[PDB]
């Protein structure tokens, strides 16, 4: 299977320390206004593994929700997985233990987008985001990980889902595996997410701001 | 480009 | 080239919260009169990446200076080091680049043991030791990493260099490499690292205890 | 055993 991902890219209501990470409702909306991004591991043009399925401005910041497709990727995560002892502990009751998904649950907390300043260039699943109010909430059905964010009215869900309900190519009768990276590099990637100076306050920050405390596989 | 990361900041454009 | 290892195990002018991790002067002292312990990796039988080359109960602790040896995991940490924007970023003055030791550096900077209550079983590298004053100190010089320590006299340093210069068996003519883990292990206990309460207070408190503020690879 | 690590604390003998 694969996973679906959730979370803010940016917030209105929330004014970054380094100016240059400033993106107001004016620039988000007529940027979205003017061929679906890739998402990756740390802006690693070699570790895309999926895509945007959904980008909306909301109430309160930029909403979006990628997809995680990658059979290469998700391989390495899946023999990853079975090697640490925080997966090994398991999720919050209710939820059926999921190892895959709780392991980029903990390894990829954050959403970073890479934007200008066409006007968005990808996503990139990473251990924080610079940006707050931007963590990444993973789950196997995208209608549940939308629903793990309690401020977004149905308004907003019914703009989410029409994106990724509406169907790819009708062309094209296989689904292609974009990564080209492996779990050296995702290694290579986990020293510099160890120095990330309180790298968990920002996440529970991120946690609280945006109501993820509604059962979540998130590890924060 | 600028990204939201702690490690990769800027991207070439 | 194989990477040495130097830090505390224990520290005697170190009350531990947990009372099991109490390991006094007397105790250590006794088990060190009653063939060289393994080195592994978050204390995982397969993932062997030495031995224990010395132990001295010092003045403030326990000291001990292992020796990485694997090939197949310096061949993991050499793949991976080359995906680190931390290592990228490299050593302060006057330390020449040397990814191997920086990525262990950053990776595993604590040192836990493994012990009872023969007594003591074998050292682990880890992110953080449980124990305060556990800093993994990495280089390629024995003497060097030895060095980085101040506060070990001579007297201290001579019972350390009397142990990893004795010559091992004359007998087999070759150095066996006792790793039987993967990339996917060291992957799987990234994660549990990160989710590590405070671990960058952690080892800027043992830093600056220990002293090791005299040019190092130390990333914290 | 007792272990001076985070995630794996005891260990069996």
């Amino acid at each position: 299977t694969p996973v679906y991902v959730g979370g803010f890219l940016a917030r209105y209501d929330q004014s970054p320390d380094e100016a240059e990470l400033l993106l107001p409702r004016d620039v988000v909306e007529h940027w979205l206004h003017a061929v679906a991004l890739p998402l990756n591991i740390n802006h690693d043009d070699t570790a895309v593994v999926g895509h945007v399925a959904a980008m909306q401005s909301v109430r309160d910041g930029l909403f979006c929700l990628g997809c995680v497709t990658s059979p290469r990727f998700l391989e390495i995560v899946r023999r990853a997985s079975e090697k640490s002892e925080l997966v090994s502990r398991g999720p919050v009751s209710p939820l059926q233990p999921d190892k895959v998904v709780e392991f980029l649950s903990g390894s990829y907390a954050g959403l970073s987008l890479s934007s200008r300043r066409t006007p968005f260039k990808h996503v990139a699943l990473c251990s924080v985001g610079r940006r707050r109010g931007t963590l990444a909430v993973y789950g196997r059905d995208p209608e549940w990980v939308t629903q793990r964010f309690p401020d977004l009215t149905a308004a907003d869900r019914d703009g989410l889902r029409a994106q990724w309900q509406r169907c790819g190519s009708t062309a094209v009768d296989a689904s292609g595996d974009p990564f080209r990276s492996d779990s050296y590099g995702l290694l290579g990637n986990s020293v510099d997410a160890l120095y990330i100076r309180e790298r968990l306050p920002k996440l529970r920050y991120d946690k609280q701001l945006v109501g993820v405390t509604e059962e979540s596989y998130v590890k924060a | 480009f600028i990204t939201g990361h702690y490690w990769v900041r800027f991207l070439p454009c």
